[PDB]
C-alpha cells in the first residue's frame, strides 16, 4: 500500500497514467522475465510466517575502498559460510 | 442508486463486517475488509459520496486504534487524507501515528518529513521539526533515508553553506548502517574547498591552533599549506571512520546480522527463538553505551515486533527502574503494556510493586477495582491462578491497609476478612477444577498465634472434618499443613500440643485412604516427632 | 534465594500495612520490601545505588572476552543541532586507537583445567 | 527544620530573594485520587480560604467508576510560594488517609511521612535533587514531574529551586478540557485493555484457523527439538 | 450515519453501558444496523460460559 | 573459491540436466548448476548459472565453451562474477576456539573448594534457564555448566560472576565438553592437531521456543504467542507447555521450603 510505489494513493494516478505504452513490438519482446506487480489486495493472509518462506540476509554495511586496509581482520565470533 | 446503496445491500459486505466484527484481533479480516471498501471505490476522488468517506475514515479509525502498531497504515490513510484534499487532518493522523510509538518510529518521521517537505509553506517550522526528529529518532541505525533527506534539505535550502558542515560532522560520530556514503560525502566535499578561510567552517581558529597547529590569516604560499590542511584533517577523518567502523562493524556482525524482522506483523504472529534471544541480546548492549535517545529507541525498535512477547516491557520497566531511578517511567511501561501483551501476569504482577513503591493506594485500590469488575465478581472460578493469587496478596494488603487489628500482640487480620475468607472458600469448594489449592492450605498457616490458630482451625478444617470431603481427605498435605498450624503455636508447650497432635488427629484420618497421605506424613513424622515413628507404623501397618 | 524472596513477598503482603511499611522505606540504599524482592531474583549480586574501564564496557557486546574499544571523548551524538549551531565544535579528542585490532582472552580452561 | 507548613512558608518567603513576583504564563495540573468525598470536602474549602479561585481550580470527573473518584487540581498563574504551599497540603493529604487516620490536622505533617508524589506541567519548559523528570511519558502533550521521600523543608527547598530554574511561557487557552479527554481517553484504553483479559481464550483471536495454521509447524519445530537433544546426547557421549 | 451501528465486542461480552453507538466514537466497529441481532446471536457461547 | 560462471542465450529445449552434464564431468567437476526459469510460465529465459569449487576449472570451461555448440545455438559461459568506492568487508576466521564460538553455550566454573555437590551446584544455576547436566570432575576443584540458551548462559556470567561458593570465590570462563576435553587431551599428549569441533546450532527458525524460560513439571494448549508453547523437560524430553505451571513450581517451591527447613535436602 506504500511501498509498491504503483498502489500509492497520491502519486499513484502519475504512474498508472504514463506507462510508457511500447508501441514498439521489440521493446515488449526484448524483455522476458516476470513483473511481479504486487497488488494492492495482497493481506496478512498471505505469507504468515516470514521465515519459512526463504528471506534474504540483509546487506552489510558498505565501507570506502581507500581504507579498507584497516579493518579489524579478526571478527568477534565465528561466522560459517 | 449509487455505490454506497449497493454497498450496504450487498451480501459479501455483510458477511465481510461480521468476520471482522466477530474477532477483532484478526488483522487478515481487517485487511480484507478495507480492501473491498476500496475496491468498492474504484475511482477514488473528491466527487464521491461523503456518506461513504466518513465509513473509510471511520473504518481506518477502527483499525488504527485496534491495532496502533501499524506503521504503513498511518502512512497509508494519511495520503489518503492528503488525496481527499486536506492536509490538517493529515497531520493530525501523522502526530497520532507518532504518538502511538511515542516519537520513537522511524518510518513514520521519514514519510511524514518526505509529506512536510511539500506541505509545510514555512522554513523556521521545518527546522524546529526536523530537529525534533533529530534529538528523538536521529541516532537509529537504519536512519540512512532520514540522514540523506535532512543533508538534501539543507544543501537545498540554507545558503550559507554552514549547517550543512555542522550536521554533516555530527553524522561523522554516529553509528550508522549506511555511514560510508556521508564519509564519502565529507571527503569529496574536503576536496571541493576553494581557499583556508572555510577551514572556519569546520572548527573555530583557536581549535586549528591549538590542536592541528595551523592558522587560518598564514599569508603565502597557501598551495602546500593547504594540502597539508587537506591530509591532517584526511588523518583524523580516518581516525575517528576507524573507531566508527569498529563500532558498526562490531554491532552488525554480532547483533545486526542475525535479526530478520524489524516490522510489527500481527498479534498473531510467532517470532523464532533466535530473534528473541538476539534482541534482549542487543538490547543488553544498548544498556552499556549510556546513550539515552538511542536506548530509549533501541527498546521501542525492540518493542516494534514483539510487543506481545512482554519480555521486553518487563526488561525495560526494569532498566528505568534500577538503571535510571525512573520509576514513574516504568509505570508508564507498564501501564502501556497492559494494552499489547497477552500474558498479562508478569506485567500487572509487577505493576502492583510499582504502584505501591510510589505511595498511591487509591491508584492501587482503582486498579483492583477493574480486576474484580472484570470478572463480575466471580474472580473465584478463574482459570489461571496466577492472576487470582497476585491479585488476592495485594486485596489482603489492602485490607489491613483499611482494617484496624482484631486479635493480640499487634496482629492485623490478614486472609480472614469478610470480603477475603468468603473468596478463598468459592475457590476451595471446587476440589478438582480449580488449581492452587495447597498454596492456599500453606498460606493460611501463618499466623502463629494462640486464638487465630484456633480460628482457622475452626473455620475450614474442622469443616473439612465435619463434611468430609474426599479431596482434603485423600490428599496428605492437607493434613501436613494442619500439622504444622498446631505445631508451630507460640503459646502452647510441647507435651500438650504432641499429644494432641498424635492423640486426637492420626486416628481420625481414614486408613485405607492412608495411602496417599503416608508419604505426605512420613515426611513430617521424621522432620518433628522422632519417638512417635513407631507408634504411627504400628497404627498403619499391613495387619489388623 | 527465589525461594526465600517469594515467600516473602507472600507473607509480607499479608501480614503487613501501610503504617509499617512507609517507616521502613530508606533512602540511602533505596529499600522498599514490595518491589526490591523482585529486582533481586535474577541477579545474586545487587548493588542499590570512569565508565569505560570498567569491567562492562569492556564485555558488552560479547561476554567473557574483554576489549578495549575505541569511543570518542566529546562526542556530539546527544546535543541537538539546534545548540551545535550556536559556537564551533572543536577537534574531536581520541582514545583507545591504539588496540583497533588487539584484543585479550583470560583464558582460564587451558590455564587451570588442560595445563593445570 | 520543624514539622509545620506555615514555618516553611516563612522560611521560603524569607530568604529566596525576592519571590514574590509569579511566572508569566504558568499553568500546573495535579490530579488526585480519593477513596471518600467528605474528608477531601473540608480540606478543600479550607483551601479555597486559603488560596484564591483565580489561582486554583478544581474539577470533578463524571463517576463512572463509582468506587475511585479522580479530582483535577489546576494552578494558573500562580506563584512559587502558593504551588509549594498547595503540594504540600495535597501530598499530605493523599497520604494521610493511609498513614494517619486518627490524626486529625489538615495542615500539620507529621514526622513519620514522606512526600511522594506526581505532577504534570506543560511542554514549553526552560530549565537553563529530588524532583526529576519522566522518560517514556503517557501524555501525549505534557511532561510529568517526579518528587520522591522528602521532608517538608526539604520538599520547599526543592520546589523552590525547581520552579526558580524553570521558565514557562504561552499555554493553550482550553488546554485543561484537551487533557481531561485525552486522561479519560487513555485510561478507558487501559480500562478496555483489563476487559480484553478474560477474553483471551476462544473468544475474539479467530482459534479455529489459528490451530489449523499452526498444527505443521509446532509439529515440526518439536521434531527440531528432539533432533537438536539427540544430537547434543551424540555431541556429549563420549563413548 | 444511517443504516449503520457502531458496535465492539470488548464492552459487550464484557457486559458494560455504551456498548453499542450510531455516532462516530473512536474504537468502535461499524456494523449494519439490520444485522446487529447477528452479531448478537454469534457470540451467544462466549456468553454463555461468561455467566456460567 | 565456487567460481560462477553465467551461459546466456540458450536454445528452449536445454533443462537444468543437459547443463549440467555439458558444464561437468568436461575437464572439470561443477558443483552446482540452475538454469533461471521464468516465475510462473515455467519456461527458461535463456540464462544460467553454474558455480564450481576450483576457479581455475571454471576458468578453463569458460574459455573452451566461448562459443561451442549447445542445443543449435552459441553457449555464452563467460563469467559473471570474479572503481568503485563502495565494497563489501571481508573478514577473517578467529579459528574456532571455545571463546570465539556463538553457539557454545556451556560455561566452564572454577576456583571451587572440593566441597559443593551436584544437586547443589545445579540449585546454583538453575533459574537463568534450562540446564542439561551438572557433573563435575572429582579432585579437580572445577565444573561445566551446559545450557540450551546462549541468552541464558550470558545471564548466569553476568549474574554468578564474583560469588563466593563456600567461602571461595567464583571464576567463570568458557570451555568444551567432557568429550571434547578428552579430545583435546589425547591430541595435546602427542601435539599433532589440536583442533576442535563447533557445538552444534538448534536448527532454526523455532517459532514456539522462548528463551530464557524454565519449567519444573491432558494440555489443552491454544499456541498463542503471547504464552509459551514448547519447552525442555528438566532431567530430557519436550514438553507441551500447559497452563498449569506456576502453580506446580509454587507446590514445589513449598515443598523444597518444607524439605529444606527440616535438612531432606541441601539444594
Amino acid at each position: 500500500k506504500v511501498f509498491v510505489d504503483a498502489n500509492r494513493f497520491d502519486i499513484g494516478d502519475l504512474v498508472k497514467a504514463s506507462k510508457l505504452p511500447q508501441r514498439a513490438n521489440e521493446k515488449s519482446a526484448h524483455h522476458s522475465f516476470k513483473q511481479t506487480s504486487r497488488s494492492r489486495d495482497e493481506t496478512c493472509e498471505s505469507n504468515p510466517f516470514p521465515r519459512l518462506n526463504n528471506p534474504k540476509k540483509l546487506e552489510p554495511p558498505k565501507i570506502l575502498s581507500q581504507w579498507s586496509n584497516t579493518i579489524p581482520k579478526t571478527s568477534i565470533f565465528y561466522s560459517v559460510d | 442508486m449509487d455505490k454506497y446503496t449497493a454497498l450496504i445491500h450487498d451480501e459479501n459486505f455483510s458477511t465481510l463486517t461480521l468476520n471482522v466484527s466477530r474477532y477483532p484481533k484478526s488483522l487478515a479480516y481487517w485487511e480484507k475488509l478495507l480492501n473491498y471498501i476500496v475496491k468498492a471505490s474504484a475511482p477514488i476522488c473528491k466527487s464521491t459520496e461523503p456518506q461513504l468517506l466518513k465509513l473509510i475514515r471511520c473504518t481506518y479509525s477502527s483499525m488504527l486504534n485496534e491495532f496502533p502498531y501499524l506503521e504503513n497504515y498511518y502512512i497509508d490513510f494519511a495520503l489518503l487524507e492528503y488525496k481527499l484534499g486536506n492536509v490538517s487532518m493529515s497531520h493530525k493522523i501523522f502526530q497520532r501515528g507518532l504518538q502511538a510509538f511515542n516519537q520513537r518510529s522511524l518510518l513514520l518521521w521519514t514519510s511524514y518529513l518526505k509529506f512536510c517537505n511539500n506541505v509545510i509553506s514555512h522554513q523556521k517550522q521545518l527546522f524546529k521539526k526536523y530537529e525534533t526528529a533529530e534529538e528523538y529518532v536521529g541516532l537509529h541505525f537504519f536512519s540512512g533515508e532520514f540522514w540523506d533527506l535532512y543533508l538534501e534539505q539543507i544543501s537545498s535550502r540554507c545558503t550559507s553553506s554552514k549547517k550543512y558542515w555542522n550536521v554533516l560532522r555530527k553524522i561523522l560520530e554516529i553509528p550508522l548502517h549506511s555511514f560510508s556514503k556521508f564519509y564519502a560525502l565529507w571527503l569529496q566535499r574536503i576536496d571541493d574547498i576553494m581557499d583556508l578561510k572555510q577551514l572556519s567552517q569546520l572548527t573555530s581558529k583557536d581549535e586549528l591552533l591549538k590542536k592541528l597547529k595551523i592558522d587560518i590569516n598564514y599569508s603565502g604560499r597557501k598551495g602546500p599549506y593547504l594540502q597539508d590542511a587537506k591530509k591532517k584533517l584526511k588523518k583524523i577523518t580516518k581516525e575517528m571512520y576507524m573507531v566508527v567502523q569498529y563500532q558498526v562493524l562490531e554491532i552488525y556482525s554480532i547483533f545486526e546480522s542475525k535479526i530478520y524482522i524489524n516490522y510489527y506483523t500481527s498479534p498473531e504472529t510467532l517470532v523464532s527463538s533466535d530473534e528473541i534471544e538476539t534482541w534482549i541480546k542487543y538490547l543488553d548492549y544498548t544498556i552499556t553505551l549510556q546513550t539515552d535517545s538511542l536506548t530509549h529507541l533501541n527498546f521501542q525498535r525492540a518493542l516494534l515486533p514483539l510487543a506481545h512477547y512482554d519480555l521486553v516491557w518487563i526488561k525495560y520497566s526494569k532498566w528505568l527502574i534500577n538503571s535510571k531511578n525512573d520509576l514513574l517511567g516504568a509505570k508508564n511501561v507498564l501501564l502501556m503494556g497492559l494494552k499489547f501483551s497477552l500474558k498479562k501476569t508478569e506485567i500487572i504482577k509487577l505493576l502492583y510493586s510499582v504502584i505501591c513503591k510510589l505511595n498511591e493506594y487509591v491508584l492501587l485500590r482503582n486498579l483492583l477495582e477493574k480486576i474484580e469488575s472484570s470478572y463480575s465478581d466471580n474472580v473465584e472460578n478463574v482459570d489461571d491462578f496466577e492472576i487470582f493469587w497476585d491479585y488476592l496478596q495485594f486485596k489482603t494488603f489492602c485490607q489491613n491497609s483499611l482494617y484496624s487489628s482484631r486479635y493480640s500482640d499487634s496482629q492485623s487480620n490478614g486472609l480472614l476478612n469478610k470480603e477475603l475468607f468468603d473468596k478463598v472458600w468459592k475457590r476451595l469448594s471446587c476440589k478438582e477444577k480449580k488449581s492452587g489449592q495447597e498454596i492456599l492450605l500453606n498460606n493460611l498457616v501463618q499466623f502463629y498465634s494462640k486464638d487465630t490458630v484456633e480460628f482457622v482451625e475452626k473455620n475450614i478444617f474442622q469443616k473439612i472434618i465435619e463434611f468430609g470431603w474426599e479431596y482434603y481427605l485423600q490428599n496428605g498435605m492437607f493434613w501436613n499443613c494442619y500439622c504444622r498450624l498446631i505445631y508451630f503455636d507460640t503459646s502452647r508447650s510441647y507435651l500438650d500440643k504432641r499429644q494432641y497432635i498424635v492423640r486426637k488427629i492420626w486416628p481420625q484420618i481414614d486408613k485405607k485412604f492412608a495411602q496417599s497421605v503416608l508419604p505426605s506424613l512420613t515426611e513430617f513424622c521424621e522432620s518433628y516427632f522422632p519417638e512417635e515413628m513407631d507408634t504411627l507404623e504400628e497404627m498403619f501397618t499391613e495387619e489388623p | 534465594m527465589n525461594d526465600i524472596l517469594t515467600d516473602y513477598k507472600t507473607f509480607y503482603l499479608t501480614h503487613s500495612n501501610i503504617v509499617t511499611y512507609e517507616s521502613s522505606i530508606i533512602d540511602s540504599n533505596t529499600f522498599d520490601p514490595i518491589l526490591y524482592p523482585e529486582l533481586k531474583m535474577s541477579n545474586p549480586k545487587y548493588d542499590p545505588v570512569d565508565w569505560h574501564k570498567k569491567t562492562e564496557w569492556k564485555e558488552a557486546g560479547h561476554i567473557g572476552i574483554t576489549t578495549e574499544r575505541p569511543q570518542i571523548s566529546n562526542s556530539i551524538i546527544e546535543c541537538n543541532s539546534g545548540t551545535l549551531i550556536q559556537k564551533p565544535i572543536s577537534l574531536p579528542n581520541f582514545r583507545n586507537l591504539e588496540k583497533i585490532n588487539q584484543v585479550k582472552i583470560n583464558d582460564l580452561y587451558t590455564e587451570e583445567f588442560l595445563k593445570e | 527544620q520543624s514539622f509545620d507548613i506555615w514555618k516553611n512558608l516563612d522560611r521560603i518567603r524569607s530568604t529566596k530573594k525576592n519571590a514574590g513576583q509569579f511566572i508569566k504564563g504558568s499553568l500546573l495540573i495535579l490530579p488526585m485520587r480519593t477513596e471518600d468525598k467528605q474528608q477531601f470536602d473540608e480540606c478543600m474549602d479550607e483551601l479555597h480560604k486559603y488560596i484564591s479561585k483565580d489561582i486554583l481550580r478544581c474539577y470533578p470527573q463524571k463517576e463512572q467508576k463509582d468506587e475511585g473518584m479522580l479530582f483535577y487540581i489546576v494552578l494558573k498563574d500562580f506563584n512559587i510560594l502558593d504551588s509549594c504551599f498547595v503540594l504540600s497540603v495535597l501530598l499530605a493529604f493523599q497520604k494521610r488517609l493511609w498513614m494517619a487516620p486518627s490524626e486529625k490536622s489538615y495542615f500539620r505533617v507529621p514526622k513519620n511521612i514522606n512526600l511522594t508524589g506526581s505532577f504534570y506541567l506543560p511542554k514549553n519548559i526552560e530549565t537553563g535533587s529530588s524532583i526529576v523528570e519522566v522518560g517514556f511519558n503517557v501524555v501525549p502533550d505534557f511532561q510529568q514531574f517526579q518528587v520522591k521521600a522528602c521532608h517538608v523543608s526539604k520538599f520547599m527547598n526543592e520546589l523552590s529551586n525547581f520552579f526558580s530554574q524553570v521558565e514557562f511561557g504561552k499555554c493553550e487557552a482550553n488546554v485543561i478540557n484537551y487533557f481531561k479527554r485525552e486522561y479519560n481517553r487513555t485510561y478507558s484504553q487501559i480500562s478496555l485493555a483489563l476487559y480484553e483479559l478474560p477474553l483471551i481464550g476462544d473468544g475474539l483471536f479467530d482459534i479455529k484457523s489459528y490451530i489449523s495454521k499452526t498444527r505443521p509447524i509446532i509439529e515440526t519445530s518439536k521434531a527440531q527439538m528432539i533432533k537438536h537433544i539427540s544430537e547434543m546426547k551424540a555431541y556429549n557421549e563420549i563413548s | 450515519m444511517r443504516d449503520i451501528v457502531f458496535v465492539s465486542p470488548q464492552l459487550y461480552l464484557s457486559s458494560q453501558e455504551g456498548w453499542k453507538s450510531d455516532s462516530a466514537k473512536s474504537g468502535f466497529i461499524p456494523i449494519l444496523k439490520n444485522d446487529l441481532q447477528r452479531f448478537q446471536d454469534s457470540l451467544k457461547h462466549i456468553v454463555d460460559a461468561r455467566n456460567s | 573459491n565456487n567460481c560462477s560462471i553465467f551461459v546466456g542465450d540458450l536454445a528452449p529445449n536445454v533443462t537444468e540436466s543437459q547443463l549440467f552434464e555439458l558444464f561437468i564431468n568436461r575437464y572439470a567437476s561443477t558443483s552446482h548448476a540452475k538454469i533461471v526459469h521464468d516465475q510462473v510460465t515455467g519456461m527458461s529465459k535463456g540464462y544460467g548459472f553454474v558455480k564450481f569449487t576450483n576457479s581455475d576449472e571454471q576458468q578453463l570451461a569458460l574459455s573452451e565453451m566461448q562459443g561451442v555448440f549447445l542445443n543449435g545455438r552459441a553457449i555464452k559461459v563467460g563469467p559473471t562474477s570474479g572503481m568503485s568506492q563502495f565494497i563489501y568487508p571481508v573478514q577473517q576466521q578467529p579459528s574456532l576456539n571455545h571463546f570465539t564460538d556463538p553457539n557454545n553455550t556451556t560455561v566452564f566454573i572454577g576456583g571451587l573448594s572440593s566441597l559443593v555437590t551436584e544437586d547443589e551446584l545445579r540449585a546454583y544455576f538453575q533459574p537463568f534457564g534450562t540446564i542439561v547436566y551438572v557433573k563435575i570432575p572429582v579432585g579437580k576443584c572445577c565444573g561445566f555448566v551446559q545450557y540450551v540458551d546462549r541468552l541464558s548462559a550470558e545471564a548466569a556470567i553476568a549474574g554468578m560472576q564474583g560469588f563466593p561458593i563456600a567461602n571461595s570465590r567464583v571464576r567463570l570462563s568458557w570451555g568444551r565438553s567432557a568429550k571434547q576435553t578428552a579430545l583435546l587431551q589425547q591430541a595435546m599428549l602427542s601435539n599433532s592437531l589440536q583442533v576442535q569441533q563447533q557445538q552444534p546450532g538448534l536448527q532454526q527458525p523455532n517459532y514456539g521456543y522462548i528463551p530464557s524460560s524454565t519449567c519444573e513439571a491432558n494440555v489443552s494448549s491454544t499456541m498463542l504467542p503471547g504464552c509459551q508453547i514448547l519447552n525442555y523437560s528438566n532431567p530430557q524430553q519436550v514438553i507441551m507447555q500447559g497452563s498449569e505451571a506456576v502453580v506446580n513450581s509454587t507446590n514445589a517451591m513449598l515443598n523444597r521450603l518444607e524439605q529444606g527447613s527440616n535438612g531432606f535436602m541441601f539444594a
